């Protein structure tokens, strides 16, 4: 009879003395002041930690938790690797336009498609552009642009485009969130209001992931190749039948693909070994690199490498892996002629004012663990104007009417009758009528 | 052109071909007209229209209502008309099927499915390979007792398995011994990996049937276990000790171990039994130890076929046979993908030491996922894994449906004392070819398989006469 705080559940079924029982850190210890065990880290009693949404507490060699649902998160990346809601990774490489994300399942508030391409000889295929249906608007991501179509009359379902880090954030009032590198990656968030009445390539969002395979016609198969096909939008394009493996069909780029692609393994990311498997974004990487085949074959990889530090960032490790000949980045660009104040955060965790938070507009969301360069704005002139990437002083940042940025003075465009509008020069819009009949 | 020109502009012109003035014709009834929206909705693709970006013109499109028919070739047929499809056949709107756990029926265009029950099956592998309840692969190479399922009530049973390094290296392990505790933790059954099953530290004698649980031995390599709770065990004595676990679907979330907890979601597989998930399969796998002494493993990123170059070959032109559509395997990939197989099949023949015994582990492993799909590979073994094939003794040969109540005299003497259910057919040595298994030795036919109490000759009469296997008692 000897117990060890891990062996606790087990029974004890085939040193200390009796009581007090083995703790792994030291000396024996009651079973009260207990410690509990997390990723290979060892935490006293009476701990905290979060998980994603939530917060937890070492009590008794146990964790208790509040129960509150977090967010749902879907993935697109790479040469059609897919994550959906409940987690199911899978591959797909098919070439027209599939539904992403839909609520018209069997009246609908909104769809987000995608459109896949071929990239490279082999066969693979990638996304290269995404359509936002809400309500009647269409907003369209493409060229490494937003572009607004059919904007509704007087609808104007609220929502918010801003660039964060190096990716491009759309959010929407109602509860959905896209999030887009302006390459190939995709996430897209939703809200727990949503649970359970989606349909798509990202699966149903229930926290259940023995049915996300759920085809157009509402039928269960087990196959990949199946379920992708029926979510094509043109009856007309053709049918996958096979996935392409890249590193056979090129067996010369196989050695580079295999040694690049190996840093994922080594040591310098040896912290975040023991919280996310690397396997499965090692696998990636190569499959990734042995199919770029056709030009700009250094843009594939560090994109993969960078999915996975951004999540070992997530998990909490801020790892610093670029360096002059290995991806570099170029932040000091956006500087002023020798003033030095933008700099590479290599992970984001960061939290600075802008002219948008400072009038009280607060996100839903904690986008704080995104890669890129982020301003240092400096003491005579500290807030951070988004839609030109400026550092201006509190008075002199603009107004932010209908997603659309206008400098302060500027007099503000009114899609209204006898409404005019001015920028003050206080960051206030205000409109004035004009009696030319009507009258306020 | 002056219509184009007005449909353009934004307007919306009325028909002017009659049947005289220059008409057209479009197959089936699709009529001809101006000024209509070309999204259509096709009896697969609903609602097309209230995503449609683009403004109008002419052409032959279909009535107000009657969606047009995708799925078939008829032309604006109504809604209620839809023809579903399931992989090619085109099931008629009230025509039923049953897919592997479900039921469903074709409703107007869209199928109506119902759930079925079916039970769930946790399997432990090679030297070290875990698949769940709910699918979640992963690799330990561990090394001590563990806990693989245990019912979490109390009492109800306990089944643990013993890895442990194997050959050479700490990265070659096996499973060595599965111990059994049932009937309240009161009866620890043991199987070693030599046969040699024993009952509380003493041999037992097969088939062993009690009112609680059963054990039988049909073929001298698989040792099959039934309990009376739903629990189902298959014991694989040969090339390599393996083991698969079976449950009812009535325990959907009572179960701890390494298996983990079966109920429908493989994210919280890894979930330990003190509140959080964890990220890797070691750090999940050393929380469930049953010996505090052990010590703790830790992931292995490395590939074996990578430090073994000698062997890469090898094991690259056998493994690679799984995915030749010529081979008997071939038939299989209509049903099951062979990927996950195979990249298992290089890992095992590169890792371990004894290469040719890892190459028919593995490879018989497909043979019999594929074996519970309907699909039977039938000789499989002509080339890869016949080193015992042609061993059989006198007159038993090597067959791959030899079930359970295909055995001796004494078998059918009961014929229903011992026939469980739900367990795959299983190969081996025997000849039940309507030539009943005798007493001892060759298959004797039907006329003198025994008069099973002891087993007589065929010339003896109780007054009920000896005869074949029956007896007119
Ligand atoms: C964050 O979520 C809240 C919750 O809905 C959003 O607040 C909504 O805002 C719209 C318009 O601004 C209102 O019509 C809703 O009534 C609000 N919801 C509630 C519950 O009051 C908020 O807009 C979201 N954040 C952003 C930036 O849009
Ligand atoms: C096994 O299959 C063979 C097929 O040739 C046939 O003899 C029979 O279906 C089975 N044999 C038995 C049940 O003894
Ligand atoms: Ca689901
Ligand atoms: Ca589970």
């Amino acid at each position: 009879r000897a117990l060890s705080c891990q062996t606790l559940a087990a029974g004890y079924y085939h040193v200390c003395p009796d009581g007090l029982m083995d703790d792994g850190r030291g000396g024996c210890v009651v079973e009260k002041e207990c410690p509990c065990v997390h990723n290979n880290d060892l935490y006293s009693s009476g701990a905290k930690i979060k998980v994603d949404c939530n917060t937890c507490t070492c009590k008794r060699g146990r964790w208790v938790c509040t129960q509150a649902v977090c967010h749902g998160t879907c993935s697109i990346y790479g040469s059609g690797h897919y994550i959906t809601f409940d987690g199911k990774y899978y591959d797909f490489d098919g070439h027209c336009s599939y539904v992403a994300v839909q609520d018209y399942c069997g009246l609908g508030s909104f769809s987000i498609i995608t459109e896949n391409v071929p990239c490279g000889t082999t066969g693979v295929t990638c996304s290269k552009a995404i359509k936002i249906f809400m309500g009647r608007t269409e907003l369209k991501l493409e060229d490494k642009h937003r572009v607004v179509i059919q904007r509704d009359e007087g609808h104007h379902v609220a929502y918010t485009t801003r660039e964060v880090g190096q990716y491009l954030v759309v959010e929407s009032s109602t509860g959905i969130i896209v999030i887009w590198d302006k390459r190939t990656t995709v996430f897209i968030k939703l809200a727990p209001s949503y649970k359970g009445t989606v349909c798509g390539l990202c699966g149903n969002f229930d926290h259940r992931s023995n049915n996300d395979f759920t085809t157009r016609d509402h039928m269960v198969v087990s196959s990949e190749l199946d379920f992708g096909n029926s979510w094509k939008e043109a009856p007309t394009c053709p049918d996958v039948s096979t996935n392409p493996e890249p590193c056979s069909l090129n067996p010369h780029r196989r050695s580079w693909a295999e040694k690049q692609c190996s840093i994922l393994k080594s040591s310098v990311f040896s912290i975040c070994h023991s919280k996310v498997d690397p396997k499965p974004f090692y696998e990636a990487c190569v499959h990734d690199s042995c199919s770029c085949d056709t030009g700009g074959d250094c843009e594939c990889f560090c994109s993969a490498v960078a999915s996975y530090a951004q999540e070992c960032t997530k998990e909490g490790a801020c790892v610093f892996w670029r360096t002059p000949d290995l991806c570099p980045i170029f932040c000091d660009y956006y500087n002023p002629p020798h003033e030095c104040e933008w700099h590479y955060e290599p992970c984001g965790n960061r939290s600075f004012e802008t002219c948008r938070t400072i009038n009280g507009i607060h996100s839903n969301i904690s986008v704080s663990y995104l890669e890129g360069c982020y301003p240092r704005c400096p003491k005579d002139r500290p807030i951070y104007e988004e839609d030109l990437k400026k550092c201006v002083t509190a008075d002199k940042c603009g107004c932010y009417v209908e997603d659309t940025h206008y400098p302060p003075g500027a007099s503000v465009p009114t899609e209204e009758t006898c409404k005019s509008c001015v920028c003050t020069n206080s960051s206030q819009v205000v409109c004035r009528p004009e009696e030319g009949f009507c009258y306020w | 052109e002056f219509s184009r020109q007005c449909s353009h502009a934004g307007g919306r012109p009325g028909n002017w071909r009659t049947a005289t003035l220059c008409p057209k014709t479009c197959p089936g009834n699709l009529v001809y007209l101006e000024s209509g929206s070309p999204c259509m909705d096709t009896c697969s693709h609903l609602e097309v229209s209230s995503l449609c970006e683009e403004h109008r013109m002419d052409g032959c499109f279909c009535p107000e209502g009657t969606v047009y028919d995708d799925i078939g070739d008829s032309g604006c047929v109504p809604v209620s008309q839809c023809h579903c499809r399931l992989h090619g056949h085109l099931y008629t709107p009230g025509q039923e099927i049953t897919n592997d756990c479900e039921q469903c029926v074709c409703n107007a265009g869209r199928w109506v499915c119902k759930d079925l029950p079916c039970p769930g099956t946790c399997a432990l592998e090679g030297g070290s390979h875990i698949t769940t309840f709910d699918g979640k692969t992963y690799t330990f190479h561990g090394d001590c007792y563990y806990v693989l399922a245990k019912g979490d009530h109390n009492d109800s049973y306990a089944l643990l398995g013993e890895l442990a390094p194997c050959g050479s290296t700490d990265k070659q392990t096996c499973l060595k011994t599965v111990v059994l505790l049932a009937d309240k933790k009161k009866n620890v059954v043991v199987f070693k990996s030599d046969g040699s099953v024993l009952l509380n530290e003493l041999q037992v004698n097969l088939p062993h049937v009690t009112a609680s649980f059963s054990v039988f031995r049909p073929s001298s390599y698989h040792i099959m276990v039934s309990m009376a709770i739903g629990v189902r065990l298959q014991v694989q004595l040969a090339p390599v000790m393996q083991l698969f676990v079976t449950l009812d679907q009535a325990s959907q979330g009572q179960v701890q171990g390494l298996c983990g907890n079966f109920n429908g979601l493989e994210g919280d597989d890894f979930k330990t039994a003190s509140g959080l998930v964890e990220a890797t399969g070691a750090g999940f796998a050393n929380t469930w130890k049953a010996q505090s002494s052990c010590h703790d493993k830790l992931d292995w990123l490395d590939d074996p076929c990578s430090l073994n170059i000698e062997s890469a070959n090898y094991a690259e032109h056998w493994c690679s046979l799984l995915k030749k559509t010529e081979t008997p395997f071939g038939r299989c990939h209509s049903a099951v993908d062979p990927a996950e197989y195979y990249k298992r099949c290089k890992y095992d023949t590169c890792n371990c030491q004894n290469n040719e015994d890892c190459l028919c582990a593995a490879l018989s492993s497909y043979a019999r996922a594929c074996t519970a799909k309907g699909v039977m590979l039938w000789g499989w073994r002509e080339h890869v894994c016949n080193k015992d094939v042609g061993s059989c003794p006198n007159s038993q040969v090597f067959l791959y449906n030899l079930t359970t109540c295909q055995q001796t005299c004494r078998s059918l003497s009961e014929a229903d004392s011992h026939c469980l259910e739900g367990f795959a057919p299983v190969d081996g040595c025997g000849c039940p070819d309507h030539t009943f298994l005798d007493e001892k030795g060759r298959c004797v036919p039907l006329a003198k398989c025994s008069c099973y109490g002891l087993y007589l000759e065929a010339g003896d009469v109780v007054r009920c006469v000896c005869r074949d296997g029956r007896l007119h008692c």
